[PDB]
């Protein structure tokens, strides 16, 4: 029914201040207002606060005053939040919730905030060839290796979407370079690899990168 | 104020059992007559999701197989059978009508199921990032049960150390394994400098340890 669409993962220094956007599919947000929840990387959820629809009138959980402002910019149905002086510790996750009944409970999909001074970074994307050494049964395996990138995140797709089935994109790993790395891959049918093409589409918003590899055979 | 925390922090339980997880408040909801307690679910990589409200009640699209009961200052969520589709994270809140609102700690629960042995894939560095002056060789445990696993490189037959590393899938929501991966990452010169690499896996699902391996330039 009702659905919160939030503005993209952010990536600021220290310092800095970050505004992110929470938007209704409806024509505004119910008499119950709006809520605000963080969540640090796995870790758990914690209640920021909430903002009144109608008077504006925000309330902060004590664990989050001075640095956060929720506003309303009833403008066109649309709420903020708002910190300042960014720490580490602001690194996390924001999710924006409104409720018009025990029943009408609506999320966002979140707004990933990543505190850093290191610099934004596309990838390099690589091909994990299937061949004899990635073979088992009937079964062939391969992928894409992601690698040295900055911030989060990255999607990864199959065959435009195309291929989904037993695909595998693993959590990315910092390397010592303070550069993140990951790997995609999928299991095909192994004869179908006279059949079919293989390409994984790369995409790293915040550096406006998109990548097409198509993964090739490797006979050995 | 008021504080909840719940028990377990960690929960695993069979494919088809019944799982309970506990949350108690520091002080009694329930004196204004009615619960507040409210359970959430929460997936990875997903927000959180209503499952019960006021302590007993349903949330909209949830299945029977989900259940609370309590009042005052002890609660519990009651799911039975568990489903493959169920590991996730459970979190209590506490609030009114409106906020504010109290989390609790949350609980991690985890689908057991009948042990699976990973499948193993190797694969070689591409020409591309060879010619870069890098070389990743990656490493592919797929599909098993239990998480634990043990994955070691080889160089020349030579144990790896520091220049490696791996990261392990969520458990998957279809059929509750594990997919694992590992990358040993090399200078074009160092690699030029050996002929065989291995990756060694061992895991309660093989009766003895599996290798897969390639020398440098055979493929
Ligand atoms: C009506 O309030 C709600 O919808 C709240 C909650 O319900 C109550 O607190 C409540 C109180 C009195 C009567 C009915 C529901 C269910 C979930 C969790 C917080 C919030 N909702 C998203």
């Amino acid at each position: 029914q009702v659905q919160l669409q939030q503005s993209g993962p952010e990536l600021k220094k220290p310092g800095e201040t970050v505004k992110i956007s929470c938007k209704t599919s409806g024509y505004s947000f119910t008499n119950y207002g709006m809520n605000w929840v963080k969540q640090a990387p796995g870790k758990g959820l914690k209640w920021m606060g909430w903002i009144n629809t109608y008077t504006g009138e925000p309330t902060y959980a004590d664990d989050f005053r001075g640095r956060f402002a929720f506003s309303l910019a009833t403008s066109a149905s649309t709420a903020y939040l708002q910190i300042i002086n960014l720490k580490n510790e602001d690194t996390a996750t924001y999710f924006c919730e409104t409720y018009d009944s025990p029943l009408g409970d609506y999320w966002g999909q979140g707004t990933t905030v990543t505190v850093s001074s290191a610099s934004t970074k596309g990838p390099s994307v690589f091909p994990l060839a299937p061949s004899s050494k990635s073979t088992s049964g009937g079964t062939a395996a391969l992928g894409c290796l992601v690698k040295d990138y900055f911030p989060e995140p990255v999607t990864v797709s199959w065959n435009s979407g195309a291929l989904t089935s037993g695909v595998h994109t693993f959590p990315a790993v910092l390397q010592s370079s303070g550069l993140y790395s990951l790997s995609s891959v999928v299991t095909v049918p192994s004869s179908s690899l006279g059949t079919q093409t293989y390409i994984c589409n790369v995409n790293h918003k915040p550096s406006n990168t998109k990548v097409d590899k198509k993964v090739e055979p490797k006979s050995c | 104020d008021l504080v909840l925390t719940q028990s377990p922090a960690s929960l695993a339980v069979s494919l088809g059992q019944r799982a309970t997880i506990s949350c108690r408040a520091s002080k009694s909801v329930s004196t204004s007559g009615y619960n507040y307690m409210h359970w959430y679910q929460q997936k990875p990589g997903q927000p959180p999701k209503l499952l019960i409200y006021l302590a007993s009640n349903l949330a909209s699209g949830v299945p029977a197989r989900f259940s609370g009961s309590g009042s005052g200052t002890d609660f519990t969520l009651n799911i039975h059978p568990v489903e493959e589709e169920d590991a996730a994270t459970y979190y209590c809140l506490y609030s009114r009508e409106f906020p504010p609102w109290t989390f609790g700690g949350g609980t991690k629960l985890e689908i057991k199921r009948t042990v699976a042995a990973p499948s193993v894939f190797i694969f070689p560095p591409s020409d591309e990032q060879l010619k870069s002056g890098t070389a990743s060789v990656v490493c592919l445990l797929n599909n098993f049960y239990p998480r634990e696993a043990k994955v070691q490189w080889k160089v020349d037959n030579a144990l790896q150390s520091g220049n490696s590393q791996e990261s392990v899938t969520e458990q998957d929501s279809k059929d509750s394994t594990y997919s694992l991966s590992s990358t040993l990452t090399l200078s074009k010169a160092d690699y030029e400098k050996h002929k065989v690499y291995a990756c060694e896996v061992t895991h309660q699902g093989l009766s003895s340890p599996v290798t897969k391996s390639f020398n440098r330039g055979e493929c």
